[PDB]
RNA sequence: UAAGGUGAUAUGAACCGUUAUAACCGGCGAUUUCCGAAUGGGGAAACCCAGUGUGUUUCGACACACUAUCAUUAACUGAAUCCAUAGGUUAAUGAGGCGAACCGGGGGAACUGAAACAUCUAAGUACCCCGAGGAAAAGAAAUCAACCGAGAUUCCCCCAGUAGCGGCGAGCGAACGGGGAGCAGCCCAGAGCCUGAAUCAGUGUGUGUGUUAGUGGAAGCGUCUGGAAAGGCGCGCGAUACAGGGUGACAGCCCCGUACACAAAAAUGCACAUGCUGUGAGCUCGAUGAGUAGGGCGGGACACGUGGUAUCCUGUCUGAAUAUGGGGGGACCAUCCUCCAAGGCUAAAUACUCCUGACUGACCGAUAGUGAACCAGUACCGUGAGGGAAAGGCGAAAAGAAC
RNA sequence: AGGACCGAACCGACUAAUGUUGAAAAAUUAGCGGAUGACUUGUGGCUGGGGGUGAAAGGCCAAUCAAACCGGGAGAUAGCU
RNA sequence: GCUCGCCGGAAGACCAAGGGUUCCUGUCCAACGUUAAUCGGGGCAGGGUGAGUCGACCCCUAAGGCGAGGCCGAAAGGCG
RNA sequence: UACGGUGCUGAAGCAACAAAUGCCCUGCUUCCAGGAAAAGCCUCUAAGCAUCAGGUAACAUCAAAUCGUACCCCAAACCG
């Protein structure tokens, strides 16, 4: 949920969720698989959050 | 480089044999070595002999050691 | 940003459609403020040889920018600039100089 | 006779050598004029 | 097998090309493409831990495919880079077709 | 604050979210595909491989983490040499890396005004090269005079274009003498008494106030003509608001200004008050680091361009004396005078506007202006080193061929 | 054996002829050698201003350089229509 | 179909000057093939060139780069 | 049959004769202008390990280190 929503969490998505959150780009983002009436381009409009966890990790270890 | 106690010298000037004639006189071209330092050996010690001429009140150091100080 | 706030009712006066009045509007960055769509006889294009071939000639982007009138209600287009005071705690909604807000 | 213009990579180093033109003060000024102060690009860096 | 590695950017989608028809017979010599990160070692480590599926040999391919979109003669090249990967003998598509 | 947005110049189309984190502005952090200036070594600009760890793996591997050259200083260590010392394995900390140019350093011409060209003018300028900061260079005197006196330096008009040097050639071109601007002094070489007392490099806090968002901001209708009446008349009102230019034209009148009232996180200006890590504050008694200076014969810059000769300079070399004076008196020496003992510090006058900022324009309104309106130093030529264009500009809504 | 006598593209430079109003600051056609090396033959890196290698040239060396293709000196000198 | 050409020390071959992706084809006429234009690497819609062995890494060297300490150096710089 | 092609099925299968450009030949000869080092090839030992370690063999395996590989040449996207 966009990243700032779940900041109560003890562990970042790097623990396994990093790949479960990234896999679709090789599994569903080919022709009409992920969708055609109802999805398309995701990873900006909605799905960007995986990248925040990156700079946030370093924030948390650098404190 | 030689007299280095007192630092360096090669000042391009002339000697006017037909008025303002550019013949560069001032370039020195002779070198000497070897004298006894304050400790033990007849060390490498560079001069022309100027450095060692300058020794009539030096006690091996009060000018000698400017290259050796830093 | 305009504190006159996207239900409200405006008119054309600083162009030929002089009096065409309507509400809510359409607001986008450097968008031309159509009042409600003041056009009458201007074509539409055919980028599709399929059945749906856009047959329009009416409403399309009739420009009259920003708003020349502080929201109509009865007569008069001013003072539009007038900032107003505390009503929402993170924004301020306005009407015109004479009548608190809306 | 063999006249003239052609491209190569290994002839560059002593003349058209891009980092050699940063190493000489001769080159350095011209580069900075031609794309740092003067609005522009070079990009032919392969 | 590791999770801290170049994998999550080194791949793209499968390449869907006709050669899946013409050369997959008693083995699954299936096509991919890959980003600017691709040395062979990365794509060798990749497939089985990103798509659940066991493989044998891997090829990397420097493809340099010119494009133009600007009208005026030119556009770009991008990374482009095809690859070939190897779904063994007979597990073919037997649950999904990732086409 | 206030609502929309997805930095665009095909926008199709996904999809954040108009609750008070969607974007976006702002204090301060944070991000690496690899280069990298890049620095283990290599370098043909985008690098191809050393050498040693660490968390941990479906135990293949994995992403990563660092060093160099110097300049100074503690520790360990170390040669032909009992000893000296050079030199290593380190630990510590910074600069080495980068600018059109200012200024400090020196070098830097060629031919050409002189009607002849070896003086010189050319030019201390082309460059190339070394510094290291925002201000400098300097600057606390053998400085200048005539016995009158002045005081770091020199600066401003003079005196004066006077002295005053010459292929007697063309240029260069001084100080005094007067008015002023000025308007203030000391520590080592070191010991006693005294002793966080003066400054300031830091670094936390805080007032007095900045930087900018947030707060704002002026008046009109009726009519004759009428695409826009934003002209004209009416004055039905106005003024320390009548910039320029916007809104399809010409709007005091609708504007966007100007004039005026309030005003933030959280660093941080400057000024001060405090806070704390370090400094030196008050008084005496002491002390004086010469190869430097000479000159006979060199190279020189000074007003004095070759000369009898002028220093304070510079170099082979030789080589004195502590203020019971001589260093020098713009020849040389008197009578006499003034700086001063040859370590080191100083308030003002000056200059670079990197760029962005406020006002002015008998200044450029593309024969052009900072090479520069551009997105032209980009492309039309180039062994190339890179010389750079011909070049303003549809214009309610792109209203851009419905039919 | 021999810088043979006569031999191939790797060599040049004899006078024409369609080379001059160019296919070409250079090359040509039926013709013709030096027959193995006083040959030339090509990736690069030393010769970077008044040049530097000598079959020894006033030819070179960008294609026409007694010094340019430099742009900085400088919109010089200027007895110049 | 049917009758013969040109390159004949082939523009036969794959691949090295980095020029770089503009072949089969699917489609065509300015942004040009000084006739036609159906073809030219024209130029546009797809995609592509699958190297553990090919070769330059290495271990490495005759020419010649850079080089401790240096002998010297005006700042430059040069020879190791 | 997509008019490219693969779908089924399938023969026949010996002796000589003459000649390289090429293979053997870092063979073997013939002449001097006198054809460059490390290394793979193959062994000697210094020290130091030396009831430990080293390498050479049968077999099982693993790693097999960023590239480029498209059109193109005794020669039109080099140059002209």
């Amino acid at each position: 949920m966009k990243a700032k929503e779940l900041r109560e969490k003890s562990v970042e998505e790097l623990n396994t969720e990093l790949l479960n959150l990234l896999r679709e780009q090789f599994n569903l983002r080919m022709q009409a698989a992920s969708g055609q009436l109802q999805q398309s381009h995701l990873l900006k409009q909605v799905r960007r959050d995986v990248a925040r966890v990156k700079t946030l990790l370093n924030e948390k270890a650098g404190a | 480089m030689k007299k280095d106690i007192h630092p360096k010298y090669e000042e391009i000037t002339a000697s006017c044999s037909c008025g303002n004639v550019m013949k560069i006189r001032s370039t020195v071209g002779h070198d000497l070595n070897l004298d006894v330092c304050s400790k033990c050996h007849p060390f490498f010690t560079g001069k022309q002999r100027d450095v060692a001429t300058g020794g009539r009140v030096d006690r091996f150091n009060k000018r000698f050691n400017i290259p050796g100080s830093k | 940003a305009a504190k006159i706030r996207r239900d409200d009712e405006v008119i054309v006066l600083t162009g030929k459609d002089k009096g065409k009045r309507g509400k809510v509007k359409n607001v986008l960055s450097s968008g031309k403020v159509i009042v409600e769509g003041i056009n009458l006889v201007k074509k539409h294009q055919k980028p599709v040889p399929a059945l749906n071939q856009p047959g329009g000639i009416v409403e399309k982007e009739a420009a009259i920018q920003v708003s020349n009138v502080a929201i109509f209600n009865a007569a008069t287009g001013k003072a539009d600039r007038v900032g107003f005071r505390f009503e929402d705690g993170k924004k301020v909604r306005f009407f015109k100089s004479n009548s608190e807000t809306i | 006779m063999k006249r003239t213009f052609q491209p190569s990579v290994l002839k560059r180093n002593r003349s058209h050598g891009f980092r050699a033109r940063m190493a000489t003060k001769n080159g350095r000024q011209v580069l900075a004029r031609r794309r740092a102060k003067g609005r522009a690009r070079l990009t032919v860096s392969k | 097998m590791i999770r801290e590695e170049r994998l999550l950017k080194v791949l793209r989608a499968p390449h869907v090309s006709e050669k899946a028809s013409t050369a997959m017979e008693k083995s699954n010599t299936i096509v991919l493409k890959v980003a600017k990160d691709a040395t062979k070692a990365e794509i060798k480590a990749a497939v089985q831990k990103l798509f659940e599926v066991e493989v044998e040999v891997v090829n990397t391919l420097v493809v340099k495919g010119k494009v133009k979109r600007h009208g005026q003669r030119i556009g770009r090249r991008s990374d482009w880079k095809k690859a070939y990967v190897t779904l063994k003998e007979g597990q073919n598509l037997d649950f999904v077709g990732g086409a």
